[PDB]
């Protein structure tokens, strides 16, 4: 590794699984209702 | 040779001073020694006051 | 010259907590709305200090020797004017250069020098029978002197004699340091209305007298005095009364701290780096 | 301490190229930015507008400062 | 000095990493290999509610493995944790942050997307 | 407003920091260059001048540094509010979420 | 050294500002509070108009406080100063620009946008 | 001296990730951009989708 040396890695805020549900959730929005749930509430 | 219209920075302007003050106290303490002539009366000069 | 003690039934020392205290200039510059830390033998917040008494009603008088650190801290509640002053020195047996920072009615008396230091020396006062005035008479701090260089007198101070048993009106504190030998003074007088348990609040220290010695030093220890009225017969032996004091020692401990400058210029907060880790984050971001 | 600096002055003349360079770009920001257009374009006297209230972003003259009482607000918001 | 899993040739007595680091030397008394690991990882990190919110903090530790909560981006002491999640507002690391709420303390739980 | 208290506390800490260093002697036996030059001579103390020297330069250099980095950033972000102002201000945009 | 008026504490001989410069410190003639604030402040510069145009120039100093002309932006000689305003093209700072016109000379002027 | 040569790796390693940081920032910006613009919605905006 690269940590014996002081050399430490800060874990990230938001770990893969966040993101990915980021992702399904805009996916979902983007197939569901288009663009209006980008600008402002979700129409189907 | 050719110089152009805007700012330009040549040098740098400073202010040299010209006298110096170096007084650290305004008056320095004293010790007796005024009663060696304001004295109610002196020595003579085979024996005198050292 | 000086005399033993009997022995008696005491009571032991108890331990007390310090509520902001023991803070004082560490330098002699001005400083205003900025916050400054620095690097310094201070009092470290809300230890667990000493505590030593001197109310006679039974007959405790404890005086003894403790060790002068790197700075000691000297807080009383003095009320009467009961403690009068302050010995210093190593070994006390006409050796090295003992200090003897003594306050007696009519000038502050500070005088090192090698004096012979008996095993518990005290102020004696005397009340007189035709005059009704407390006035000290047993003058036994030591037993003799031989030399020494330093001698300083300053402004008079006149204190009272007259001690009671009535709740303490004053609190005075007192920084003892000695950096490259060089002897540092720190008080400032502080009215309360309290017998025991400090105040939190905040009062900085302002040095009065800052002594060139350059001497040795590793142990201290106060001096008190009793009263001999028509009450007791009159000997030093298991007869005696020492009114109402109380005096705290502390160690200084060399801890970073962050003080609060005014516009004014005086010290309003000593927020710590050790004690605590919300001061620590309130030092680290200098605010 | 001069006279060993002229060992190092070409770093001196690059420090100092680089802060002047620095200036004229801060200086060159606010002329990318509000200077979009080269007439000034005065504020009509009528204030009806149908309805729409302006009076928190236009300029009002009841004070010497020609900020609006929203700049006014933003000035003394920060530091 | 762990229990390694790897076996030497029997004429070595150090052993590297790719980044250059002896982390492995055979034991002389008993031809056992030993790993080696440093203690000392990362730094504390302070929890402040805030000015005029509360007075008490929370000490999170960052790489150092341990009221005392085992959380995924160290060791987090002074913080109970709670099994719901609200939007957090402190950040700490690994997708759970820390709050003030309800008397009222600190509390550390998985942050809402 | 954290955007713009942010470019101005980063500078004002940074010439902070800059006045600091003046305070360290980077290795030698004082900070301030005129109490060498009063106690030794300049035959003798022109190694912590020049010790001196290259502590300050590389002060300098680190905040020229961070300076143009700075810089660069302010850059870019006068960039996009110029584009936000020609686009936004200055007209309707038709850009989503951008405005 | 200026007279300020803030008073001192009486044990005090030095003092500080903010970023830590010895800036007041007190005389011990009569106890008097003096600043101190530095006498040389900034660079000097120049204004000139090109070639082929003109062969005179404008000395400008940075912060400097003094034919002459005192702008805001320092201390400006050689460059007159007229009332109206015109577009600027030689910048200066703090809304005053310079430019060479009518003989003719260089001039100041508060620009216009 | 080894403290000025660890220093001077040191401010060369921090330079480095400066000026990476400034261009994952950039980067970071545009993918902003292109998830604000062709993602939510329709972008008008020729040969950038
Ligand atoms: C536009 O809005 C401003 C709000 O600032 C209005 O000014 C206020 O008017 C009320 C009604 O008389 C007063 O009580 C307030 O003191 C006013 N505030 C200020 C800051 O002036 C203004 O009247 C509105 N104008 C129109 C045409 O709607
Ligand atoms: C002596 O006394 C006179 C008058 O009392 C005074 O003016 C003078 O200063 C004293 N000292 C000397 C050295 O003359
Ligand atoms: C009281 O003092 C002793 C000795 O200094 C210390 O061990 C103890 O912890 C203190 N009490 C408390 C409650 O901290
Ligand atoms: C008080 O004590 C000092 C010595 O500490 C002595 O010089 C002085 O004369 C004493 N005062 C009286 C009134 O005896
Ligand atoms: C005082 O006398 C002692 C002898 O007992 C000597 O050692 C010491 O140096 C003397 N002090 C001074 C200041 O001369
Ligand atoms: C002072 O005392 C220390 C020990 O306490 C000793 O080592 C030192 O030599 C002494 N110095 C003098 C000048 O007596
Ligand atoms: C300190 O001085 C300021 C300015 O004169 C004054 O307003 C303030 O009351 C003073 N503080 C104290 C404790 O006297
Ligand atoms: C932390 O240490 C404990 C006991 O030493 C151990 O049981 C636990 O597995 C360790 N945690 C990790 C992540 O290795
Ligand atoms: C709530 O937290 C406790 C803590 O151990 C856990 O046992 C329980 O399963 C959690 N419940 C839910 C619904 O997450
Ligand atoms: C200035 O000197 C005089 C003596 O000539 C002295 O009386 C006065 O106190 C001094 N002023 C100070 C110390 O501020
Ligand atoms: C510049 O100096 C003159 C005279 O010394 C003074 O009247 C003027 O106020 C100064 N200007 C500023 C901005 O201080
Ligand atoms: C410019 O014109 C204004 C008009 O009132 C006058 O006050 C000012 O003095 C003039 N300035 C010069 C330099 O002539």
């Amino acid at each position: 590794a690269q940590k014996f040396n002081g050399l430490t890695v800060l874990p990230p805020l938001l770990t893969d699984e966040m993101i990915a549900q980021y992702t399904s959730a805009l996916l979902a929005g983007t197939i569901t209702s288009g663009w209006t749930f980008g600008a402002g509430p979700a129409l189907q | 040779f050719t110089v152009e219209k805007g700012i330009y920075q040549t040098s740098n302007f400073r202010v040299q001073p010209t006298e110096s003050i170096v007084r650290f106290p305004n008056i320095t303490n004293l010790c007796p020694f005024g009663e060696v002539f304001n004295a109610t009366r002196f020595a003579s000069v085979y024996a005198w006051n050292r | 010259q000086c005399v033993n003690l009997t022995t008696r039934t005491q009571l032991p020392p108890a331990y007390t907590n310090s509520f902001t205290r023991g803070v004082y200039y560490p330098d002699k510059v001005f400083r205003s709305s900025v916050l400054h830390s620095t690097q310094d033998l201070f009092l470290p917040f809300f230890s667990n200090v000493t505590w030593f008494h001197a109310i006679h009603v039974t007959k405790r008088f404890d005086n003894p020797v403790l060790p002068f650190n790197d700075g000691v801290y000297f807080a009383s509640t003095e009320k009467s004017n009961i403690i009068r002053g302050w010995i210093f020195g190593t070994t006390l047996d006409s050796k090295t250069q003992s200090l003897l920072i003594v306050n007696n009615a009519t000038n502050v008396v500070i005088k090192v020098c090698e004096f012979q230091f008996c095993n518990d020396p005290f102020l004696g006062v005397y009340y007189h029978k035709n005059n009704k005035s407390w006035m000290e008479s047993e003058f036994r701090v030591y037993s003799s002197a031989n030399n020494c260089t330093f001698e300083y007198v300053s402004q008079p101070f006149l204190m009272d004699l007259e001690g009671k048993q009535g709740n303490f009106k004053n609190l005075r504190e007192f920084v003892f340091k000695n950096i490259d030998g060089y002897f540092k003074i720190y008080s400032k007088h502080t009215p309360i209305n309290l017998v025991r348990d400090l105040p939190q609040g905040f009062s900085a220290l302002e040095p009065l007298v800052d002594l060139p010695i350059g001497i040795n030093i590793t142990r201290f220890q106060t001096l008190l005095a009793l009263h001999r009225s028509y009450l007791t017969p009159g000997d030093s032996s298991s007869g005696w009364t020492a009114g109402a004091a109380a005096y705290y020692v502390g160690y200084l401990q060399p801890r970073t701290f962050l003080l609060k400058y005014n516009e004014n210029g005086t010290i309003t907060d000593a927020v710590d780096c050790a004690l605590d880790p919300l001061s620590e984050t309130k030092c680290t971001l200098k605010s | 301490c001069s006279n060993l600096l002229l060992q190092y002055g070409s770093f001196c003349t690059q420090l100092n190229r680089a802060l002047t360079g620095i200036a004229v770009e801060q200086d060159k920001n606010t002329q990318e930015v509000f200077a979009q257009v080269k007439q000034i374009y005065k504020t009509p006297p009528i204030k009806d507008f149908g309805g729409f209230n302006f009076s928190q972003i236009l300029p009002d003259p009841s004070k010497p400062s020609k900020r609006s009482p929203i700049e006014d607000l933003l000035f003394n918001k920060v530091t | 000095l762990t229990e390694s899993n790897k076996k030497f040739l029997p004429f070595q007595q150090f052993g590297r990493d790719i980044a250059d680091t002896t982390d492995a030397v055979r034991d002389p008394q008993t031809l056992e290999i030993l790993d080696i690991t440093p203690c000392s990882f990362g730094g504390v990190s302070v929890i402040t509610p805030g000015t005029n919110t509360s007075n008490q903090v929370a000490v999170l530790y960052q790489d150092v493995n341990c009221n005392v909560f085992q959380t995924r981006a160290g060791c987090l002491i002074g913080a109970e944790h709670v099994n719901n999640s609200y939007e957090c507002d402190i950040p700490i690391g690994a997708g759970i942050c820390a709050s003030y709420q309800t008397s009222q303390s600190i509390i550390a739980y998985t942050m809402s997307l | 407003l954290g955007k713009l208290q942010d470019v101005v506390n980063q500078n004002a800490q940074a010439l902070n920091t800059l006045v600091k260093q003046l305070s360290s002697n980077f290795g030698a036996i004082s900070s301030v260059l005129n109490d060498i030059l009063s106690r030794l001579d300049p035959p003798e103390a022109e190694v912590q001048i020049d010790r001196l020297i290259t502590g300050r330069l590389q002060s300098l250099q680190t905040y020229v540094t961070q300076q143009l980095i700075r810089a660069a950033e302010i850059r870019a972000s006068a960039n996009l509010a110029a584009t936000k102002m020609s686009e936004c201000v200055l007209g309707q945009s038709k850009r989503v979420d951008f405005c």
